[PDB]
């Protein structure tokens, strides 16, 4: 059956970039799991395909997030999450943005995610144009940074105190009693797993000739 | 980073001979590495004092009558900086203890009635004669005894009489301590109460106020009836500080038409 | 005449938080506490006991 | 090259007060393995006065400095340096020292020598 | 218990699935002109092993495109491996499809009245 | 969430430099129009003016950005301070974090020489 | 014993001091103390082995610093504020009042670029260039010409070792000077066909040495009897000097015969490399000659009113005067602070970010892996401030500004850990020729060790007792170090 599936998922995503090809640059599929590879000014169409084709009907945004990896140039890849109540199905669609470029928002069709995009937003500090109410979420007000990013440190920069001459709490620069000891200096020396086989059915990859 | 705008140095040495070096840059979490002990620190002028004192990491022993009035104070250190441990008067055993590890020593020990246990000459000129013996007794630098404005020897007033008559014991006792005079005082003529604090602060840790008497009076002087029409030696010169303004301080048709009522 | 007892660990210096940037490490920062109950779900039993030990620190007061 | 050191939210004195430097790993002289040698890490060279301290209470190694558990894992060295130079900190880039490749053959091991042996092998 | 630590016959790598793992079957844009225009490992279309190499190199270095691939696509590989043999769109899939139940009588947990359904 | 709230403005990034320069116009007006407001809601100490002449300095501190979407992202982020400042959002000891240098005078030896910082080794 | 686990190790990658190879080490530090150190692996200058003095003396990291200032009341210190000694300092030069040529500079054994370039550039705008070495015979120039970097380096590679083929050691003992540089010797005598002989005090080597003499008389008959086919005939050879040379008066009659066979013999000295070479000893030294930290034929004639000593721990009771200001900079009590009347705390090499030139040349950086302990600080900032209670404005505050005038000296300084080729090798042997010709008789004093020990030396070593116990563990005189017997 698994097998049978996962070479079923293939074929399905297969079609999905064959349908628009100006849009989808690649897809991937790791173990029933589908995600689709998408330019930043291809956020838009590709999202009405997935909510509105009968084929593809997703129409619920679960949840999105960024993640950074400093090493490229265009640095946060912002990935979405969907689920087709009908057909019982996930996908997952990824596209980038560099901290200074946005990505467009897609709260016109997706009415909950504006909540999703102004959460990653203060997490990350990744734009959606095109949104109403797009300011911070679950940080402090006066809050001067983005925390799920690779250079914010762990404690942070600032700390609060009572002075007790302003009669007002204090926001100070950080001292801390015990200094955060991290360990992970000393992690194995020697690679921990191996290369791994490969679930692409025989159909998918490239014919060798003869 | 927070910086230590209390110290001169990193590496200071007291009179005593004990070497005292900072540690870390200034904040809450850093030592001065100064012990300090604030006799009276309950009361209104002692919590700015060791607000400023124990904010950047001075080991402050409060020295305690009453267990409610003293909470509050423990909030303006850090672990181990402010210190608590019960203390009277009466009991020489108390002040010998309390006073046993301090580099610098306060008091601040005034009251303006007489009760029904102590007068006016037991709580400023005999209360102050005991505590700096024992001050005098185990060699603590830079002993200071706050005092009282127009403290004469020989006055009408039992209060400015016995803040005379203390000064004058405390400073037959011990030669090297400094009694500093402040004005009345507003905290929320007259000066504001964090500039006498940090008048006081920069009192404490510097060479060359020794054995000097101190005036701390605002910059403009008043009458009874221009304050309450406002409500309806050396000076701050030698510290460097300018002490603020009494009278800053002293705060411190159509469209009815077109909205909508009855819904 | 006012107390204050602080429950649990991430109540009092900071606790599994303690390292966090958005967090104050213990409310000793804020507020001057009187009695500590630790535990990071301390139980009914060592809360009400924070509560007993209290008592006695409030009786012994006599404001 | 867009400055970005105003609008990362980080404060100035990050950027115009502290060195940084680049490093790969180099391979531990302890144990054989060379996983972790391949990585350019991104780190802060310490400040005087506020590194670490001796706490007076237990003898906590308490800090004041704030990026002293920090590190960054990339992936090259021109990713690393157009990172460093965006953020607007000022780096030090500290080349590998790889070894030098040395033909070995377990017949080194004897060979007839026609002088003197001047050295015996054990095995 | 017992068959896992056995003192004859257990290689760690015969029981072993944390190496044995999948790995991301990425494709870009133009491996997929590749399986448009070369074929399959199931159904290859070339033949000439050495010459082989040189008709997919120029689609690895990008001589073809995709839109040129889909119009040069005969509809034969069309309807076998874009879209399915009935020349259909394929439906988004599901691992363990679910059918439905609704039980209605008094094996229900709500009666006639409440308007809660049981399905199953 | 169909309607916005209050004072915000849908985030929308412009291609030209003139309309920016529009925008953070008729921002500043905003700000300034809405500065007696922030005496009277946050309890300050101190004057309308100071208050004014602070958001007139914060806006020097990036007169002279030359990148188009960093000048883009730096009006986001001010309208989003905008809209948590008119509201009751922030609150008075947020409030403050802007004026750090009027409420109080830390105390002596603000160092300036090198001798000075070099006495408690850079502080 | 180990008192941390590697995982709560926090690594740091700097360079050592202690020896003149300059090899690359791993300071693993808990966050004040520092644990251990271990070789980072290099291609040319080390090859993943350390010296033991190298490793053990992180004991004498810990246990006899200073960390506040001293002041002498007489025979006894007293700890100081930092302002009363830096204001003594400044009362005594207004109180001596040295106009010129009698302000002594003199630096030590393990010592930054960057604090010598504060010292010399302190001096130079005071008016004395009394700049000189801790080396006995070091109030003079050394006898090789601070001109020509050629002159005081090793020149062909430490690399070039491997390439050699017959070489010849002069007044040195590599096995205790640069152990690691014996590794590379007995490697490259092991792996290929070389001829060794020696010249100076009878030593045991790994490797097999001949013996040649205990005079320069020896030294002139052997290069001129059997080594003038050997060194001629090899293909790829070098010659290679100690630095216990430059520590006799008789120096420059040493230099003429070694550099008038160079001269002579053109496979010793021709385009590629260039084949003279000396050994140092410090790390300090190799990269002093490159700031030009040398004293004048002037400054040698004077006694001076107020010494410094900077680092400095080999000077003696008759090298200083009766009546001198003796200001110690150093790390650690030792000879050289019990002198002092005033003693100013500097960071070590742990604590500090530092520039070092090995004797091949290479510029290397080292990191702070901790903070300078209690009340010390950086060696070329000291400077920096007393200079401001003096007349002189030094005209730089920051770190880098302190780079690029260390590239404003020589700007192979700046660039790091590249070795470069000189052109000039051909006629710096020529020039330094020249001087010595003539200047100095050779006398016929023994070819003596130039170390009397290994193991207590440089000021660390000194204060450990790791190596305390170690050098009278391996006296050779117990049944135990010996082969034999
Ligand atoms: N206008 C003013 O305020 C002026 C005041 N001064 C002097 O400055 C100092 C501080 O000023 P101020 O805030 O007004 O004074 P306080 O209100 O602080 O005086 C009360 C403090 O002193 C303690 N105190 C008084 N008597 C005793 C005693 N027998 N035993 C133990 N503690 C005692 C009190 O103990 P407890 O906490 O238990 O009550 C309390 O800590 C005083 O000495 C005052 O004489 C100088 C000129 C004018």
């Amino acid at each position: 059956r698994y097998l049978q599936h996962v070479s079923d998922l293939h074929q399905y995503a297969k079609y999905i970039m064959a349908a628009l090809p100006k849009y989808i640059q690649g897809f991937s599929v790791w173990k029933d799991e589908l995600t689709l590879h998408v330019a930043p000014s291809a956020v838009i169409p590709v999202t009405t395909f997935l909510r509105d084709n009968t084929s593809t009907q997703y129409k619920s945004i679960i949840d999105i997030t960024a993640v950074d990896y400093p090493s490229r140039e265009n640095r946060f890849e912002v990935v979405y999450n969907f689920l087709s109540v009908r057909h019982n199905s996930r996908i997952r669609l990824k596209t980038y943005a560099t901290e200074v470029t946005p990505v467009p928002s897609i709260t016109c069709l997706y009415e909950g995610a504006n909540w999703f995009e102004r959460e990653a937003y203060d997490m990350y500090g990744v734009f959606f144009e095109g949104h109403p109410d797009l300011r911070r979420i679950m940080t402090d007000y006066g809050f001067e940074g983005h925390p799920l990013r690779k250079d914010f440190p762990l404690t942070g920069y600032t700390e609060v105190r009572w002075d007790e001459e302003k009669r007002r709490v204090v926001y100070e620069p950080l001292e801390l009693t015990q200094a955060f000891r991290n360990f992970s200096a000393g992690s194995t020396a020697w690679e921990p797993v191996g290369p791994g086989r490969d679930d692409r059915p025989d159909s998918f990859k490239l014919p060798t000739p003869k | 980073m927070n910086s230590f705008e209390n110290l001169a140095q990193d590496v200071n040495i007291t009179r005593s001979g004990k070497t005292l070096i900072a540690k870390g840059t200034g904040g809450r979490s850093s030592r001065t590495g100064y012990t300090a002990t604030v006799f009276g620190a309950n009361g209104f002028l002692g919590s700015y004092l060791t607000a400023k004192l124990a904010k950047h990491g001075t080991t402050v022993v409060v020295p305690y009558r009453e267990e409610m009035a003293k909470r509050h104070l423990k909030v303006t250190g850090d672990l181990g900086v402010v210190n608590f441990l019960e203390m009277d008067l009466r009991n020489l055993e108390s002040i010998d203890e309390a006073v046993r590890h301090s580099d610098i020593v306060v008091n601040l020990i005034g009251r303006e009635y007489e009760t029904k246990n102590f007068n006016y000459y037991d709580v400023h000129v005999e209360g102050a004669r005991r505590i700096a013996e024992a001050v005098k007794k185990h060699n603590i630098a830079r002993y200071i005894h706050v005092s009282a404005f127009n403290a004469e020897i020989d006055s009408p007033s039992e209060f400015n009489h016995t803040k005379g008559l203390g000064e004058q014991v405390t400073k037959d006792i011990v030669p090297w301590a400094t009694i500093v005079r402040p004005a009345p005082m507003f905290g929320r003529n007259p000066v504001h109460v964090i500039d006498v604090a940090a008048a006081l602060e920069r009192i404490c840790f510097d060479d060359s106020t020794v054995a000097q008497t101190f005036e701390l009076y605002g910059p403009q002087k008043f009458t009874q009836k221009q304050i309450i029409d406002m409500v309806s030696a050396k000076t701050f010169n030698d510290l460097d500080l300018t002490p603020m303004e009494l009278p800053d301080l002293m705060f411190k048709e159509n469209k009815e038409k077109t909205f909508v009522h009855i819904l | 005449p006012r107390w204050v007892i602080s429950m649990g660990s991430c109540a009092n210096g900071g606790g599994y938080y303690h390292f966090s940037y958005s967090v104050v490490r213990g409310c000793d920062r804020i507020v001057p506490v009187d009695v500590y109950v630790p535990g990071c779900p301390p139980t009914s039993e060592a809360l009400m006991y924070g509560v007993f030990q209290l008592q006695r620190k409030m009786r012994n007061t006599k404001i | 090259v867009p400055a970005h050191e105003i609008v990362s939210g980080a404060p100035a004195e990050l950027s115009r007060n502290r060195v940084v430097r680049i490093y790969q790993q180099a391979k531990p002289a302890t144990q054989s393995g060379e996983y972790g040698t391949f990585a350019w890490r991104l780190d802060w060279d310490i400040v005087d006065v506020a590194n670490r301290w001796e706490n007076d209470l237990i003898g906590w190694q308490s800090s004041g400095d704030y990026m002293q558990a920090t590190q960054m894992k990339f992936t090259s060295k021109e990713s690393a340096i157009k990172f460093a130079n965006k953020q607007g900190w000022d780096f030090y880039i500290q080349e590998p020292h790889h070894r030098k490749f040395r033909v070995k053959q377990y017949a080194n091991n004897f060979v007839h020598s026609y002088g003197k042996l001047k050295h015996i092998r054990t095995k | 218990s017992y068959p896992t630590n056995d003192i004859a016959e257990n290689p760690y790598w015969k029981r072993d699935h944390r190496r044995a793992y999948p790995q991301t079957a990425f494709f870009d844009q133009k491996t997929v002109t590749g399986l448009l225009e070369l074929g399959s490992e199931a159904t290859p279309r070339i033949a000439d092993g050495e010459a082989g190499t040189k008709a997919l190199a120029n689609i690895a270095n990008g001589g073809v495109s995709f839109t040129q691939a889909l119009g040069k696509s005969s509809k034969d590989v069309i309807y076998g491996e874009v879209l399915t043999v009935n020349g259909l769109p394929p439906v988004a899939p599901t691992l363990a499809p679910k059918q439905w139940k609704i039980i209605e009588g008094e094996a229900a947990i709500y009666p006639k009245g409440y308007p809660c359904r049981t399905f199953h | 969430a169909i309607i916005a709230t209050a004072f915000a403005e849908t985030v929308k990034f412009s291609g030209s430099k003139q309309e920016l320069q529009k925008r953070t116009l008729a921002l500043y007006r905003q700000f300034l129009r809405g500065a007696p407001t922030f005496a009277d809601l946050y309890e300050v100490q101190f004057s309308i003016p100071t208050i004014r002449t602070k958001i007139r300095q914060e806006f020097e501190r990036h007169r002279f950005v030359d990148d188009l979407s960093i000048q883009n992202v730096l009006y986001a982020k001010g309208h989003m301070e905008y809209q948590e400042c008119i509201n009751f959002w922030k609150q008075q000891a947020q409030f403050l974090k802007y004026f750090p240098e009027e409420d109080d005078i830390q105390g002596r030896h603000q160092p300036s020489n090198f001798v000075d910082k070099f006495l408690k080794n850079r502080a | 014993a180990f008192r941390a686990r590697p995982w709560e190790l926090k690594k740091t990658e700097s360079i050592d001091v202690m020896d003149a190879v300059g090899s690359n080490i791993r300071i693993d530090s808990k966050g004040v103390e520092v644990m251990r150190v271990i070789p980072r692996v290099h291609e040319d200058v080390n090859e993943e082995w350390i010296n033991d003095k190298s490793r053990f003396a992180c004991d004498g990291l810990k246990t006899q610093r200073l960390t506040t200032p001293l002041i002498r009341v007489g025979d006894k210190f007293v700890n100081a504020t930092w302002d009363d000694a830096l204001s003594t300092i400044a009362k005594a030069y207004q109180q001596k009042a040295p106009k010129g040529d009698e302000f002594k500079a003199v630096a030590g054994a393990l010592v930054e670029v960057e604090s010598m370039v504060a010292l010399k550039d302190m001096t130079n705008a005071l008016g004395s260039e009394n700049t000189t070495t801790d080396t006995p015979n070091g109030n003079s120039a050394p006898a090789h010409g601070i001109t020509f970097r050629s002159n005081y380096l090793f020149n062909s590679s430490i690399a070039g070792i491997e390439d050699a083929d017959a070489i010849l050691l002069v007044g040195t003992n590599p096995r205790r000077e640069a152990a690691v540089m014996n590794a590379r010797i007995r490697k490259a005598w092991l792996r290929q066909e070389l001829e060794i002989a020696s010249v100076g005090p009878t030593l045991d080597a790994t490797f097999d040495v001949a013996e040649l003499g205990n005079t320069h008389a020896d030294l002139e008959k052997a290069l001129s009897g059997e080594f003038g086919e050997v060194l001629k005939n090899a293909k790829n050879p070098l010659i290679i000097v100690g630095s216990g040379i430059t520590d006799r008066e008789d120096a420059g009659a040493f230099f003429n015969t070694i550099g008038k066979f160079v001269e002579s013999t053109p496979s010793v000295l021709n385009e590629n490399w260039n084949g003279y070479n000396v050994l140092q000893r410090s790390a300090s030294r190799a990269g002093a000659y490159d700031i030009g930290f040398t004293p004048s034929d002037e400054a040698s004639k004077t006694t001076p009113k107020m010494v410094w000593l900077l680092g400095a721990d080999e000077v003696a009771a008759s090298d200083i005067p009766a009546d001198a200001f003796v200001v110690y900079q150093g790390h650690n009590g030792d000879v050289g602070a019990q002198f002092a009347d005033v003693v100013l705390p500097g960071a070590a090499y742990t604590e500090k970010a530092g520039t070092y030139v090995n004797t091949e040349g290479r510029s290397q950086i080292s990191r702070a892996a901790t903070g300078p302990p209690g009340g010390a600080r950086e060696d070329w900032k000291i400077l920096r401030a007393v200079s401001e209670y003096l007349g002189v404005a030094l005209p730089y505050e920051d770190a880098y500004e302190v780079r690029d005038r260390l590239a404003e000296i020589s700007p192979s300084l700046v660039r790091y850990d590249l070795v470069e080729p000189t052109v000039f090798g051909d006629v710096a042997v020529q020039h330094s020729l020249v001087g010595p010709n003539g200047s100095v008789t050779p006398s016929s004093a023994p070819l003596t060790e130039t170390i009397e020990n290994f193991y207590m030396t440089d000021s660390i070593s000194r204060s450990s007792p790791t190596m305390a116990k170690s050098s009278i563990a391996f006296n050779k005189d117990n049944k135990k170090n010996q082969a034999f017997a």
